[PDB]
Formats: C-alpha cells, sequence, structure tokens
C-alpha cells in the first residue's frame, strides 16, 4: 500500500503542474483583457494535455553525461520534496522536515550550476552563474526566518505545528517575519520580479513549478491553515486546499503586475534590508519566550 | 445646404488634472492597528502555551507511572 501512497503522490504531480499552467495562463488572461486559451476545447485543458505531448515530441539535438545528470536532479527534487508535507496524516513522520526543506533546496541550486556547465561556455552560463549566486544569496534568510517562525513551536516535527495552529494562526506573532518570508518565497522561486533565467525543457519547467507549489503549500502549512480533527481529516485537507489555492493565486498575481529588478539592486535590496532586520527579529524572537514564560512543549 | 461634419455649438471639456485620491491610512494609524493586533496575538499565543505545558507535564507524569 505504500507505493500506492506514493503513486497517488506523484501522479497528481503531472497533473497538478500542467493545470497549473493553465490555471496561471487563463488567469494572466484575465488579468489584461483576454480569454486566453478558451477556443482550444472545453476552456483549455486539452490545449496543455496536448502542449505537453507536443513538447515531448519536439526531436531536439546536443558534455553528454552532464546534460544527463543535471535535469534528473531537478525533477527528483521534484518528486521527492512533497514527503512530510503534512497534508493531515504525512508520507513520512519526520522528526525534522524544515531541514530537509533547506538541504533540497540547495540540490535544486546545484541543478541550476550543473545546467549552466553543461551549456558549453557562453554569456548565457555566465549569466546563469549570477542566477546561482542570487539564488544561494537566500538560503540564509529564508533558513534564519523559518527558525524564528519554528522557535514558537518547540520542535522541528511540523506535527507541533499543526497543533500550535489551532488557537489563532501563526501570521499573528509574526506577520512581518512572515512577509519578508513570504518575499524569500518569490525569491526561491526564480520567477517575478526575480530573474533572469537546454532541454529537456518540460522536465526542467515542470521542476520549477513543483518547487512552486512545494513552496506554496509549505507557506500555507507554516502560517495559517485550520484544525486537524481526527476520524475526518478531509475537512482539514477541504480548508487547507483552498487556502493553498488562493495564496498561489495571489503569487502569480503579484507576479503579474512588476517590473524586475535590476541583479545589483537586487543584491543590494536583499543585504541591506532584508539581512539586519531578520537578525533583529529574530532576537526579539529569541527574547520573546523569556518574557512571555511561554516556551512550547518541546517533548 | 452643406453637410460637412461641424461641432454642434461647442462640446464639453475634457479634464487634464493628475485625478490621484492618495486614500489609505496614516503612518501612525496602520502602524499602531499593526503592533496592536501583534501584541493580541501574543496575549493568546502566552495563554494557549502555558496551557499546553500544564498538558504535556501530565503526559511526563503518565509516563513516570507507567514505567516499572
Amino acid at each position: 500500500m505504500f507505493m500506492i501512497n506514493v503513486l497517488t503522490l506523484i501522479i497528481p504531480i503531472l497533473l497538478a503542474v500542467a493545470f497549473l499552467t493553465l490555471v496561471e495562463r487563463k488567469v494572466l488572461g484575465y488579468m489584461q483583457f483576454r480569454k486566453g486559451p478558451n477556443v482550444v476545447g472545453p476552456y483549455g485543458l486539452l490545449q496543455p494535455i496536448a502542449d505537453a505531448i507536443k513538447l515531448f515530441i519536439k526531436e531536439p539535438l546536443r558534455s553528454i553525461s552532464m546534460f544527463i545528470l543535471a535535469p534528473i536532479l531537478a525533477l527528483t527534487l521534484a518528486l521527492t520534496m512533497w514527503i512530510p508535507l503534512p497534508m493531515p496524516y504525512p508520507l513520512i513522520n519526520m522528526n525534522l522536515g524544515v531541514l530537509f526543506m533547506l538541504a533540497m533546496s540547495s540540490l535544486a541550486v546545484y541543478s541550476i550550476l550543473w545546467s549552466g556547465w553543461a551549456s558549453n561556455s557562453k554569456y548565457a552560463l555566465i549569466g546563469a552563474l549570477r542566477a546561482v549566486a542570487q539564488t544561494i544569496s537566500y538560503e540564509v534568510t529564508l533558513a534564519i526566518i523559518l527558525l524564528s517562525v519554528l522557535l514558537m513551536n518547540g520542535s522541528f516535527t511540523l506535527s507541533t505545528l499543526i497543533i500550535t495552529q489551532e488557537q489563532v494562526w501563526l501570521i499573528f506573532p509574526a506577520w512581518p517575519l512572515a512577509m519578508m518570508w513570504f518575499i524569500s518565497t518569490l525569491a526561491e522561486t526564480n520567477r517575478a520580479p526575480f530573474d533572469l533565467t537546454a532541454g529537456p525543457f518540460a522536465l526542467f519547467f515542470m521542476a520549477e513549478y513543483a518547487n512552486i507549489i512545494m513552496m506554496n503549500i509549505f507557506t500555507t502549512t507554516l502560517f495559517l491553515g485550520a484544525f486537524h480533527n481526527p476520524y475526518m481529516p478531509e475537512l482539514y485537507t477541504i480548508n487547507f486546499t483552498i487556502k493553498s489555492l488562493l495564496l498561489s493565486i495571489t503569487f502569480l498575481w503579484i507576479r503579474a503586475s512588476y517590473p524586475r529588478f535590476r541583479y545589483d539592486q537586487l543584491m543590494h535590496l536583499l543585504w541591506k534590508n532584508f539581512l539586519p532586520l531578520t537578525l533583529a527579529l529574530c532576537m526579539w524572537h529569541v527574547s520573546l519566550p523569556i518574557l512571555l514564560s511561554s516556551i512550547p512543549p518541546q517533548t | 445646404v452643406k453637410q460637412d461634419m461641424p461641432p454642434v455649438g461647442g462640446y464639453g471639456p475634457i479634464d487634464y488634472k493628475r485625478n490621484l485620491p492618495r486614500r489609505g491610512l496614516s503612518g501612525y494609524s496602520m502602524f499602531a492597528v499593526g503592533i496592536g493586533a501583534l501584541l493580541f496575538g501574543y496575549w493568546s499565543m502566552m495563554r494557549w502555551n502555558r496551557e499546553r505545558r500544564r498538558l504535556q507535564i501530565e503526559d511526563f507524569e503518565a509516563r513516570i507511572a507507567l514505567m516499572p
């Protein structure tokens, strides 16, 4: 039954990412004055399916072992990185899972650098080196902010987190920390306004958008949600899914609106605006439970 | 008669102002309501954590009495 659990996880990742692409394209269309796409079939579903098919039948051409090894790592992260996400009963009860999130984000940085090395000595690989540098400049911020938002939760176990979110949401004790972390999720997804940047393009594209859905599900679990009532977990599943959907639409909706940074403005902004503010909010979150006598039950 | 395209006796004017409402809250009010909801969340957080510690101590006492 355990391989059946694995198949019920990683068969809807294909449908999830493909229908995510139609959802984001339709949503951008209605953000503008566009009905795109609706002509190709009933409300545009066979258009992403058959378009994925056409992308698989492109017949491209060509170091070969490196070109093999990069997108296989990207998509095996995209598969193996929905394991401890506690849609009510998670797949593996990891004692620590958030540090596993950080480690596999670093593996995504490996993937980008291997693709840039496989790109065979190009001004594109210099740009991809810069993209590796900007992507690696974010796991400091994400780990430190994640450390502070678990500090009010005691353990790394994330079931304790779903215990903590019953009374009020955790968005209220840490809202600006959450704001900086959500900007870091925009940062880690390598999309707008944080840009730029051959095949197999379907597998690489799949890796990026499964990484997006992972970051949005983890955002939804980390800060808000509903209550885990046993012997009817589907209620929590539905409410969690609705909130994660609204957050992902908001995520693409913020992508729909602003021009993208300058690279040096991005570094300048990152260090000289997030990084002291992270440290200051984090030391305040350290000294907070000793001044409220509320340290969480680290069991 | 002649049938050109004239304006009929003069038309209405059309504005040329950078019409901006600049609405929303001020600095002090938005700042204070954010910090107020923050402190509300802190108080409820403190209450739930200390009652949770009470129950977790009860769980400790369960494992103590169970052991020998």
